[PDB]
């Protein structure tokens, strides 16, 4: 799966 | 010995051109399985890879949860390009991309080696979580504005959960679902070409074609002298079918060929292969 | 600040006329990632396939362009490459010999 996105 | 679970997220603006754009591909090893574009009409997540055509049948919900994962990423990084945008100071018209690179390395018997996740503004290290999977590391004053808010937020626990665990089953699961494909030791196809030039001066060229996976050494040595500062070693190349190929040449005394070995060192190999050519 | 692509062309399998092949043209080690791609026929457009947009550890790009090709002796291939760190598109030639 892909991980997380997260925001910068 | 490992083998590894990588992704690749690439994500630019159209400062005037349409919304920006999101491609990710996920690697295992030197193989690539999944994409995803951003431009396509309903965009999904896609298999590239000849085992990722079973993974309907094998887990019912993953097409749809990475498909959701992916059009949920593309809108994020949407607003990050304005938001690092705006950490720089930079105007609207220009076009900035936000690279991103994570995956684990995994030992033989299922350990983890490593997990990573860094990012890149415009070609240039932007932010990455530290090798103890709990740290950012910002590159400059722009990016302390991205790691103040991932710490609060304990994003690093978040990430080291990922590499930890679903990065190591998955790349698990991938390998023995395409072992055929993965777990592969492809040796190179191996041969010595020719091109004279003067009367007084040749090139010897050695080929290395069909090799997986894409690590391989080509040495050129004269007597058993190595000549790697004389040899002009070129990129190791795609072969358009999920393999790859190098070769080294060599410019030489005309009439003193048979001085010259090339030596190749391949993991399908079953030993170093120590050629010469001959008429 | 633009970095310029590095381009390799080339066949799969070693080549001989009559003999269908993949004609291939590798570029890598550019930046910013937009790019022009095209194999050309006798300076025409063929219809080719696209690679997915990757990078290497030093964050420049790399992408894989291909279509059939059957060699002749009649005929000439090229691949036309622009980026924004070029001044205008660079034409290379497949060689027999790459």
């Amino acid at each position: 799966d892909f991980a997380n996105t997260f925001l910068l | 010995g490992f083998h590894s679970l990588r992704y690749f997220y690439t994500a630019w603006s159209r400062p005037g051109s349409g919304e920006p754009r999101f491609v990710a591909v996920g690697y295992v090893d030197d193989t690539q399985f999944v994409r995803f574009d951003s431009d396509n009409a309903s965009p999904r997540a896609e298999p590239r890879a000849p085992w990722m055509d079973l993974v309907e049948q094998q887990d019912p919900q993953y097409w749809d949860r990475n498909t959701r994962n992916a059009r949920d990423a593309a809108q994020t990084y949407r607003v990050g390009l304005d938001n690092v945008r705006g950490y720089y100071n930079q105007s609207e018209a220009g076009s900035h991309t936000i690279q991103r690179m994570y995956g684990c390395d995994v030992g033989p018997h299922g350990r983890l080696l490593r997990g990573y996740d860094q990012l890149a503004y415009d070609g240039a290290d932007y932010i990455a979580l530290n090798e103890d999977l709990r740290s950012w590391t910002a590159a400059d004053l722009a990016a302390q504005n991205t790691r103040r808010k991932w710490e609060e937020a304990g994003y690093a626990e978040r990430d080291r959960a990922y590499l930890e665990g679903e990065c190591v089953e998955w790349l698990l699961k991938h390998l023995e679902n395409g072992r055929e494909t993965l777990l592969r030791a492809d040796p190179p196809k191996t041969h010595i070409t020719h091109h004279p030039i003067s009367d007084r001066e040749v090139t010897l060229r050695c080929w290395a074609l069909g090799f997986y996976p894409e690590e391989i050494t080509l040495t050129w040595q004269h007597d058993g002298e190595d000549q790697t500062q004389e040899m002009e070693l070129v990129e190791t190349r795609p072969d358009g079918n999920g393999a790859f190929q190098k070769w080294a040449a060599l410019v030489v005394p005309s009439g003193e060929e048979q001085r010259y070995t090339c030596h190749v060192q391949h993991e399908g190999l079953p030993q170093p292969l120590t050629l010469r050519w001959e008429p | 600040e633009p970095r310029t692509p590095k381009i390799q062309v080339y066949s799969r399998h070693p080549a001989e006329n009559g003999k269908p092949n993949y004609l291939n043209c590798y570029v890598y080690g550019f930046h910013p990632p937009q790019i022009e791609i095209d194999l050309l026929k006798n300076g025409q457009k063929m219809k080719t396939e696209q690679s997915d947009l990757s990078f290497s550890k030093d964050w420049s790009f790399y992408l894989l362009v291909h279509t059939d090709f059957t060699p002749s002796t009649v005929d000439e291939y090229s691949c036309r490459v622009n980026h924004s760190s070029l001044a205008a598109p660079h034409m290379v030639k497949w060689d027999r010999n790459n």
